[PDB]
C-alpha cells in the first residue's frame, strides 16, 4: 500500500513495537526463571535432607 | 542536464514523477547537493 520511501517509517514503527514486546517477554522470562531456580534449589535441598 | 522548470522538485530523492521515474533517479539515501538555475535566456529559442 505504500511506496518504500515512506513505508520505511511504518516498518520502523512495527519493528520498534515488536522488539519492545520481545524484550519485555525475555525480561519476564528471566525473572520467572530466577524464581523457579530458587524453588528448584529449595527442592533439591529438601530431597537431600 | 537541462529540465523543465516545473520538474526541479522531482529531482529530490525518494520522489515520484515522470523524470524521477524514467529519466534520472536519485538514491533514497542520496548524500550531496542539488543546483538548479533559470536558463531561459540562454536555452530558449524563438523557434523553440
Amino acid at each position: 500500500r505504500l511506496d518504500p520511501p515512506e513505508a520505511e517509517v511504518q516498518i520502523d514503527r512495527l519493528i520498534t513495537g515488536r522488539l519492545q514486546s520481545l524484550q519485555t517477554y525475555v525480561t519476564q522470562q528471566l525473572i520467572r526463571a530466577a524464581e523457579i531456580r530458587a524453588s528448584a534449589n529449595l527442592a533439591a535441598t529438601k530431597m537431600s535432607e | 542536464f537541462v529540465i523543465r522548470g516545473d520538474e526541479v522538485r522531482q529531482i529530490a530523492p525518494g520522489q515520484t514523477g515522470k523524470i524521477a521515474d524514467y529519466n534520472y533517479k536519485l538514491p533514497d539515501d542520496f548524500t550531496g547537493c542539488v543546483i538548479a538555475w533559470n536558463s531561459n535566456n540562454l536555452d530558449s529559442k524563438v523557434g523553440g
